């Protein structure tokens, strides 16, 4: 699955 | 413009006619933003961040102004902390990444 | 360099003697780094994004090349799905956002 990294 | 990265890289952003903040993320595939009503059909898509899995709602060909630039693509809408305009709609602005 | 965003912005870096490959990553605040040991103290800290929170180790004052470009700062060890080079060791390696 796509990846979404903020933090 | 030429963002250096001190501070968070957070810009306006224009979407159905309001302006939100949004965050510049080169670490996201793609545009997160928080829960609104947007036009349409949408799909269902699971997305990974640092904490753990999601679900989104997927809404594509969304109408978007970023920073001033136009934009129309996909945007997920869900349970994300804050705005983030992802690679998706910052190929199609013209970021790049400079050092 | 100029790394464009058609893709993931991958870099590899040299940190604790090992080199490793991490994301430049924009909407980040702080360095995250897959488990691995490093030298000093430590203290324990919550990090969150999509997903939620993770528990990490800070350690401060740990040196990084990036790219190339030697940083120094602090660098967070956890169980991140990605190694993550966020702003606190971007700015000192120059890096800006150009559109
Ligand atoms: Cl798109
Ligand atoms: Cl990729
Ligand atoms: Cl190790
Ligand atoms: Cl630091
Ligand atoms: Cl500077």
């Amino acid at each position: 699955y796509d990846q979404i990294x903020i933090e | 413009p030429q963002i250096t990265l001190w501070k968070r890289p957070l810009v306006t952003i224009k979407i159905g006619g309001q302006l939100k903040e949004a965050l510049l993320d080169t670490g996201a595939d793609d545009t997160v933003i928080e829960e609104m009503s947007l036009p349409g059909r949408w799909k269902p898509k699971m997305i990974g961040g640092i904490g753990g899995f999601i679900k989104v709602r997927q809404y594509d060909q969304i109408i978007i102004e970023i920073a001033g630039h136009k934009a129309i693509g996909t945007v997920l809408v869900g349970p994300t902390p804050v705005n983030i305009i992802g690679r998706n709609l910052l190929t199609q602005i013209g970021a790049t990444l400079n050092f």
